[PDB]
């Protein structure tokens, strides 16, 4: 398919 | 050549609102529908000529959401300030009699992203064939958005779009008639 | 007082990832930026090669992210997995879409001075967002009296503009509203004869 990836999102340190 | 590809997303508390969205050059390429959990497309043919999955949009919103918790309490719960939106009523086109046009209702400036918008027909509330953007990103982190309503040109039907926001005291109620 | 109820204080987090492209592809930019309400407070700019804080509050979160070396490999090789791949999904209906001007004229429906006429230019339904709009009579551009209304986005793909000229209409005097734009190899023009 012709796919649109996303960047992730990553959490703050807990 | 020279463009911009923006993915821009977004969590609102305590409204527990979730956005996200493709922008090139300043339109929406497609946004992530947060109820319906799907893919919704700007025009129509963009959805024939790719795809995107939904569920990878779903996890960064609940990233998203998580980091807006952390960064309230570490900012000792500092809350935006409201920012007042810009609105602007226009035509699609030169509008003639009895030739179908549209009414584009244009809010440009504001924050939160949290508006509401009422098209009124001779005073009225109308919702008839409505159409609204989602919230569109700025390059000073306001929002931009546009509502539409369908109509035929009248003599005897005069419009109004009314807009309500946290940072107005009172209603905005930008006019359009028929020029005469 | 206030035009809409439940004011209770709102928190807004903001996440963008810009893809910046020059000369097609030759040169990629990727910007990710941390907003928090109004103010941006940490990023990281392909340029530089790792996170930075924008502000104070953006501190912790430059620091532990540049303490994850996959994170900062996988961002460093965004402008190849990310912004470069998304802008061949796209390129075809995006950088490539042309879409021709509609281009009317017309007196205007106010007609303020005597002996002049009050005349609109009227594009629409264009894109991309470049374009020139200018007004000539006979031959020659109009240099002073223009107005216009710049660009203007619709919202959906499509833009407009609309450009006002008060003439003072002699006999065999020609008005011509030219427009320049990429979908068209020569200028679109509409012509009004007083």
């Amino acid at each position: 398919f012709n796919c649109y990836f996303p960047l992730q999102s990553y959490g703050f340190q807990p | 050549e020279e463009h911009v590809i923006i993915q821009a997303e977004f969590y609102l508390n305590p409204d527990q609102s979730g956005e996200f969205m493709f922008d090139f050059d300043g339109d929406e390429i497609f946004h992530v529908d947060m109820a319906k959990k799907e893919t919704v497309w700007r025009l129509e043919e963009f959805g024939r000529f790719a795809s995107f999955e939904a569920q990878g949009a779903l996890a960064n919103i609940a990233v998203d959401k998580a980091n807006l918790e952390i960064m309230t309490k570490r900012s000792n719960y500092t809350p935006i300030t409201n920012v007042p939106p810009e609105v602007t009523v226009l035509t699609n086109s030169p509008v003639e009699l009895r030739e179908p046009n549209v009414l584009i209702c244009f809010i440009d400036k504001f924050t939160p992203p949290v508006v509401n918008v009422t098209w009124l027909r001779n005073g009225k509330p109308v919702t008839t064939g409505v159409s609204e953007t989602v919230f569109l990103p700025r390059e000073d982190h306001l929002f931009r958005k546009f509502h539409y309503l369908p109509f035929l040109p009248s003599t005897e039907d005069v419009y109004d779009c009314r807009v309500e926001h946290w940072g107005l005291d009172e209603p905005l109620l930008k006019h359009w008639e028929f020029d005469a | 007082m206030g035009s809409m109820g439940d004011t209770r204080p709102r928190f807004l987090w903001q996440l963008k990832f810009e893809c910046h492209f020059f000369n097609g592809t030759e040169r990629v930019r990727l910007l990710e930026r941390c907003i928090y309400n109004q103010e941006e407070s940490v990023r990281f700019d392909s340029d530089v090669g790792e996170y930075r804080a924008v502000t104070e509050l953006g501190r912790p979160d430059a620091e532990y992210w540049n303490s994850q070396k996959d994170l900062l490999e996988q961002r460093r090789a965004a402008v190849d997995t990310y912004c470069r791949h998304n802008y061949g999904v796209g390129e075809s209906f995006t950088v490539q879409r042309r879409v021709e001007p509609k281009v009317t004229v017309y007196p205007s429906k106010t007609q303020p001075l005597q002996h002049h006429n009050l005349l609109v230019c009227s594009v629409s339904g264009f894109y991309p967002g470049s374009i020139e709009v200018r007004w000539f009579r006979n031959g020659q551009e109009e240099k002073a009296g223009v107005v216009s209304t710049g660009l203007i986005q619709n919202g959906d793909w499509t833009f407009q503009t609309l450009v006002m000229l008060e003439t003072v209409p002699r006999s065999g005097e020609v008005y011509t509203c030219q427009v320049e734009h990429p979908s068209v190899t020569s200028p679109l023009t509409v012509e009004w004869r007083a």
